[PDB]
């Protein structure tokens, strides 16, 4: 009786009936920010209608032999829609989001995901393989947009740290035989009461497989994942010209 | 009210627990429908699956206390920070304030992402090869925006404003004790992003991940006189971490170093976590 | 008193600490609390999980 | 003034005193707090959450890690196979290596309360099977049939909806405290051996593959707790950074 | 006597240290104190005084440095120009380097609050004419044309019996404090750009003259505040004294 | 032209919200600007 | 007690100041005050003028 | 501070004298003790067997 | 030993006075207090500074004068010179057992005993506390004998 659910913000509802309960992570509501920690002194802007819905991004495609993906927040925002304009018109924003993962396959198949959200989540590279460069990675993986780029070493997350101890972070499991949905609730975590939207990245979001997709030859070999997100409280403040990066 | 529409929770909260919790007796237990031992993993919760539910235990009190695992008593140990040496070779050294030159600290304090503390800093002077002597040092602190020294006999060494310790060589080592100074909250190990706006290219690519936050100036001595002193000296620095408070904690690296300004690793070698055995039936 | 500036004064640490200066961060560390939040690491759900029930029903 | 004496621990740098120093910036003030989520106090807050173990570490897998998490369950022709094996020992190198439990009591010596492990199967939904997980205090070495190991501490599983089930290892020792384990005279200080066999086939219909796969997962119960602080030995620092 | 230790942080001599030493004259009194008007408690009331700021600070002045002070504003024949531009940094060099409170800055790392600027028309009666004066928040660079320029915050001034204006600069950042900002990663703590722009045109009658000056004047909130005391860069000795 | 400066605040020229701010004006005092060993004199013995 | 002989005697500073000898300019600087007076230098000006009303007129 | 003087009998290492020395080991604690039979409280309890 | 370092290990048994009178009981409980005095081996004094270190058992050890493990950034240390006072530390009660015993008649594990394992016999885990490490500070060689 709780394995159906329904999430409504905005002017969009998302349905599932093979859900696993809601995580919020560290157990906080994504709130306005109060008096006694505001800094800034002008009067903040609450869209509250046209910035708090379900935002759907692109769709990739699970294979036999995937790696994983990832996707920096808010970057994969600040283009689409009027949350992509209120970001380029000002200096200062606050949100919480809400991301949902689908992914459904068949009683035949099997895999699992381990969804994972990582604040700070900051890339290295390989250090040019035998390790005496000082490399840095480009622009385009750093923050890839609403595409989302591909891991290459997903054994070290490509920033040194395991995958076997990931799930300290609030995190959710899409098994094929029990469940089709993922879904977290996080709220706004910096040292700063408010931040720019183009040079900070608050978190990543990522999709590792650890066990393979599986099959038997005749089934349906497409196996799409789609990431949905929305955010929860935005404020935004310090009202400037368009400047997009 | 002209407007309908315009008029219009914490999950669990902290306690103390000065000891690790007692266990209590239990008997067999034959019936349907309740289950403990069977779970989910799948919802992110971790089992709250005890003892007794899956055998039958006695009765267990315990004293064993937790207060060496606290992050006041994990971290309250000096450790070392930097090696200077005085071959440079005109009588003094300007060195840049990094606390991450030595793995050791750095994977201690790597652990948590946020943190806020006040240090206390000691300085342990000797020859290169121990040997003691007498000989008058000075230290000074620069902070960001302040003039340098350039020379051995600059006017930078007024110290009118600058704070500064004298010390000789064959004293008692010297402490001082350092604030909370970030312009932000907390100091942050991790910057996902920029710090300056306009184009990023191929030739500012290095400046992902350096927060001025976390730029706290430079650090200078020099030997008193003004002429050139006949000794090789060497300087290291211990900082101890007092009234600790951390968030948001992380993953812990298992690659070793290469930089002190970013988690590049080699990519030749990824080393395994764990130690490899022989077969997975046979420990 | 005091000037108060230390790194812990919201929600502080145990009442044994000594200084002999004017300012609160050149005090010792002292002894430390034994106050612990478990729940909001290994539980972070909305709807509460009994642990006789089953979680997926 | 009054007359005192300097008694000896006179002009020494101990890194563990603690004690009051002089401070360098009269009547400054720090920024003031905001409230950011996750505040840790304990240490013991991260070993109740439980992590992925390595139980596959192989020689083999070591140019392809991301196979070590993993370890596969396939349709056997005997009966009462046992299909993994290691040691319980959280402080020994490993397959604990691998937990935030392994890397958090690499800096501590003695610990003591029980463990839990959770198993999480992965296969398909037409799949089904049984499975014995038994725990088997020192003494013996790794049993050689199933009707040897089920005289310890063991829970049978079954596949169903409910995917996940929790063999905890209760903490039986003779001292209130255990040391880190290793070969040569510290082997007093074991704990156990855990094993896993086939209760019965691992049966699966026309169609599905035959061949899945198990996650296994560890943590700490309530009453775990740690003393005597050292450094680890998993990091080290040959070359000189930057 | 009474058993002791020295503790490390003997015998070093700390420039801001706070303690008690001996006196040399016993039983001496001071001339007694009469009452001197002007006494100042806090280097806050100096940092509220407005002084001149120096916006026309170009290199061909340096000959003739009475002209820094005034700059020209004259008859154009187009609409729309822009008279001037600075940065808002009261730390970096520049035009504010001239103030009483960009002096008193230099001897500190950190402040916040917000400021003001006040401006004076110093030109004939029968003058008249509007200007925009708009602060633009950081991120986007100097505005191409007025239309761009507006959309920050703005402040139409018109020129009658009130002859100054005062555009006051919010405090908008996201740290609490701001430090010195630099080319370089220092530039992270830059506070935006100040423009002007010409409203309408300058419109003046037969027998006065086409050209006037403006003065700027600068000062600070009530909600200003500094910390971190360091010393100055803008005054040397390389040469001894006498 | 008076020679008195301006009392305009924040809130008479926006629109502003409400901030409580805790800055302390401690390092602001003639007590803590002064009080700084400084050096005054190189006196040598040949 | 201690003939009292400082600099800041008529109007003076905090009462936290520590001496043990018997001269008061021995002493300790301790923590300052937080009075300022800041309308003898930003308003000078005998007729009072209010921020509403127009100054000149 | 307090003016003092270090009197004779400054930095001996007296071998049976009894004083406070610096701990190394900050919050730690021992193992608890268990009743174990036959305490010694004193060395004539031994000279009269 | 001539490389500027040594690694002690911890045994409280290499003198006979002491041993004689702690053997007189069977199980003992104590807090100690420890004390280093340090000079030439023909009692000269010489200006020269001094680290020391306590590796508790399964720490890594220091296997040179210059080593990473020196950095102590968890384990205790002292750094003291030869014109001091003796240094002076105290050490709480740190054993596994409610006890430490100087008499353990068995084998600490399990298995067959042998001629080749004839020496565990006597050997009990609750008693070894590790090792103990001193140097001299610098990266170089120093000319004086230490003892
Ligand atoms: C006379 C006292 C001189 C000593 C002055 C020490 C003040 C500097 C303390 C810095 C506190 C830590 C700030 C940042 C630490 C790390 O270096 C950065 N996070 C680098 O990532
Ligand atoms: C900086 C302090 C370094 C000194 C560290 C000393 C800690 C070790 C204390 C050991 C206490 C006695 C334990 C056993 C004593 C005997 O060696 C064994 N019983 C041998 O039979």
């Amino acid at each position: 009786s709780d394995r159906v659910a329904q999430l409504t913000i905005g002017n969009s509802t998302i349905t599932t009936q093979e859900a696993a309960n809601i995580v919020i992570a560290y157990g906080e509501w994504p709130e306005y920010c109060p008096d006694t920690d505001a800094t800034a002194v002008d009067k903040p802007t609450r869209p509250d209608v046209s910035v708090n819905r379900f935002f759907t991004l692109d769709t990739k495609s699970w294979a036999k032999d995937s790696k994983g993906w990832y996707w920096k927040f808010p970057d994969v925002l600040t283009e689409v829609g009027v949350f992509g304009q209120n970001a380029q018109f000002h200096y200062l924003y606050r949100s919480g989001f809400c991301v949902h993962v689908q992914c459904n396959a068949s009683k035949f198949h099997q895999g699992a995901l381990l969804v994972a959200v990582l604040p700070e989540y900051v890339l290295g590279t390989i250090a040019g393989g035998t390790g005496n460069e000082n490399s840095h990675p480009p622009y385009a993986t750093t923050q890839p947009g609403q595409v989302g780029a591909v891991l290459t070493h997903p054994y070290v997350l490509d920033a040194g740290i395991p995958l076997s101890q990931l799930t300290v972070c609030p995190h959710q499991w899409i098994n094929l035989r029990t469940n089709n949905c993922a879904t977290i609730i996080v709220p706004y975590m910096n040292t700063v009461p408010f931040d720019s939207a183009l040079n900070h990245c608050n978190f990543g979001l990522l999709v590792i497989p650890v066990v393979p997709l599986d099959f038997n030859a005749g089934a349906t070999s497409e196996i799409p994942i789609t990431v949905t997100i929305a955010p929860m409280c935005a404020e935004f403040a310090g009202l400037r010209q368009a400047v997009k990066q | 009210d002209p407007i309908a529409d315009m008029i219009d929770r914490s999950l669990t909260a902290l306690q103390v627990l000065p000891t690790a919790a007692n266990t209590e007796a239990s008997s067999h237990r034959l019936g349907t429908g309740v289950v403990p031992a069977l779970q989910a993993a799948e919802t992110g919760a971790s089992s709250n699956a005890s003892d007794k539910n899956l055998i039958e235990t006695r009765c267990v009190l315990n004293h064993h206390s937790t207060q060496e695992t606290a992050i006041g008593n994990f971290f309250s140990r000096a450790g070392l920070v930097s090696i200077i040496t005085m071959p440079n070779t005109d009588g003094y050294v300007n060195w840049d304030i990094d606390l991450m030159g030595y793995a050791q600290l750095r994977r201690k304090c790597e652990l948590f992402t946020y943190m806020r503390f006040d240090a206390e800093f000691t300085f342990v002077v000797a020859k290169p090869n121990g040997v003691l002597v007498p000989q008058l040092l000075q230290y000074m602190y620069v902070p960001p925006g302040a003039p340098k020294p350039t020379s051995r006999d600059s006017f930078a060494w007024q110290t009118a404003t600058n704070p500064s310790v004298f010390v000789k060589m064959t004293d008692p080592p010297a402490q001082v004790s350092v604030p909370f100074m970030s312009p932000a909250s907390a100091y942050q190990w991790f910057y996902d992003g920029y710090p300056t706006f306009g184009e990023h290219l191929q030739a500012n690519d290095l400046d992902y991940g350096q927060c001025p936050n976390n730029m706290m100036g430079t650090f200078s001595i020099r030997t008193v006189g003004t002429e050139k002193s006949p000794h090789s000296i060497t300087l290291r620095v211990y900082m101890r971490i007092k009234h600790v408070r951390a968030w948001i904690p992380r993953p812990l690296r298992n690659q070793p170093y290469l930089f002190k300004t970013n988690p590049n690793y080699k990519g030749n070698d990824i080393k395994c976590t764990s130690t490899s055995r022989d077969k997975i039936t046979t420990l | 008193h005091e000037n108060s500036n230390s790194a812990s004064e919201g929600s502080t640490i145990n009442y044994t600490t000594i200084n002999y200066y004017k300012d609160a961060y050149a005090a010792s560390a002292g002894r430390q609390d034994m106050s612990q939040d478990p729940k909001k690491f290994t539980d972070p759900v909305m709807d509460v999980i009994h642990e006789m029930a089953p979680p997926l029903k | 003034g009054i007359p005192t004496e300097l008694k000896p621990g006179t002009n020494q740098f101990l890194t563990t005193d603690d004690g009051v120093s002089a401070p360098i910036l009269p009547g400054f003030h720090p920024t003031p707090p905001i409230h950011i989520p996750g505040e840790v106090h304990n240490l013991l807050e991260i070993c109740r959450v439980e992590t992925i173990l390595e139980v596959n570490n192989l020689k083999t897998n070591e140019t392809t890690p991301m196979q070590r998490l993993c370890f596969p369950v396939s349709v056997q022709s005997k009966t009462g196979e046992l299909c993994a094996a290691f040691r319980a020992d959280p402080g020994r190198d490993g397959p604990w290596q691998s937990t935030i439990l392994g890397q958090l009591c690499r800096y501590y010596t003695q610990w003591s309360g029980s463990l839990e492990v959770t198993f999480m199967f992965a296969g398909s939904f037409m799949a089904t099977g049984k499975m014995l997980i038994a725990y088997t205090p020192p003494g013996g070495n790794v049993p050689a049939d199933r009707i040897t190991a089920m005289l310890g501490t063991h829970v049978i599983w079954d596949f169903g909806l409910q995917s996940s089930v929790t063999l905890v290892v209760p903490w039986i020792s003779n001292t209130h405290y255990r040391a880190h384990a290793r070969a040569g005279y510290f082997d007093y200080y074991t704990t156990g051996i855990i094993t896993i066999w086939y209760q019965t086939n691992y049966v699966v219909p026309i169609g599905a593959p035959t061949t899945a796969y198990i996650v296994a997962l560890a943590a700490a119960q309530d009453n775990f707790t740690m003393k005597l602080c050292k450094d680890t030995e998993d990091i080290e620092q040959t070359a000189n950074i930057q």
